């Protein structure tokens, strides 16, 4: 829903980041069912975030994930902090 | 050899002699876990080097598991 | 559909043939991915059609005395796909010598084409 931007019922607008100039600069209406200018000064690609976002979906349903969690939490602190 | 049959054994890991210890093997490499995915599919050989190896007999397990299994499905 | 139906068949299997092929080249008929799909048929295809016939014909003029038979094999080439010629003809024929093509092959791919 964050890739989609159907986010009605989980954000509001009052917060400190402007959500309608983000959308203006996108040309977007808002909250469905030149360099782009977002947080802080940094440049956003959108097909690129949202992409980032797919791929982190994804990545979070691979049955190889857990196996990776469950090595890595055995790996020492020392040498991984 | 023994010693990677009495750690699966005592912990269910080769790899291990405790359950509430993370310790790495220092007798000899890594045994790695078994993923049945394409790629991976690794295994212990167990000769001198005891080393890791993906892909036990693939083609010929292809043959059987794929084309022969689908003969005697119909 | 057509395209993996027509390659294998059309007097040239049966029900049995086209999933024997299908196992032993890991074809998929029902992707979406043209590049992969038509890399595995081309695969298949060269072998039923073009190369193995060739090895055939080969052994046969061999083994039933008709001649003498010399048999080549060119491996596989990425660098003159604009020009339709493959390379055993682009060699055999001398093209690195063309001055429709000065610049265009080395000095190894000239001395291949001479001998
Ligand atoms: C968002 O930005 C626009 C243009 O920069 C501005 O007009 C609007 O007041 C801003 N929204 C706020 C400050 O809540």
């Amino acid at each position: 829903n964050v890739g989609q931007f159907n986010l009605s019922g989980a954000l509001g607008t009052r917060g400190t980041f402007n959500f309608s100039h983000f959308f203006q600069q996108l040309g977007l209406p808002g909250f469905q069912d030149k360099p782009v200018v977002g947080s802080f000064g940094f440049e956003v690609n959108l097909q690129e975030n949202q992409n980032a976002l797919q791929f982190l979906s994804s990545f979070l349903e691979l049955p190889e994930f857990l196996l990776f969690l469950q090595h890595a939490i055995s790996v020492p602190e020392d040498i991984a902090r | 050899i023994m010693q990677y049959f009495s750690n699966f054994i005592r912990s269910g890991n080769p790899n291990y002699p405790h359950e509430f210890s993370r310790r790495a093997p220092e007798f000899a490499a890594p045994w790695p876990d078994f993923v049945p995915r394409d790629g991976a599919e690794s295994y212990k050989e167990l000769s001198v080097l005891l080393p890791n190896r993906q892909g036990l007999k693939k083609a010929d397990c292809s043959f059987w598991s794929k084309y022969i299994q689908s003969l005697k499905a119909s | 559909y057509q395209a993996l139906q027509n390659s294998l068949g059309g007097e040239a299997a049966d029900a049995g043939v086209q999933a024997a092929a299908t196992w032993y080249y890991s074809l998929e008929h029902d992707s979406d991915d043209x590049a992969s799909f038509s890399r595995a048929l081309e695969q298949a295809t060269r072998d039923y059609f073009i190369i193995c016939p060739v090895i055939d014909m080969a052994s046969h003029w061999a083994r039933t005395v008709r001649g003498n038979v010399f048999m080549y094999h060119a491996p596989e080439s990425y660098s003159h796909s604009s020009l339709e010629l493959l390379t055993d003809v682009l060699y055999a024929f001398g093209l690195p010598f063309y001055p429709a093509y000065e610049g265009q092959f080395t000095l190894e791919e000239k001395s291949l084409s001479l001998k």
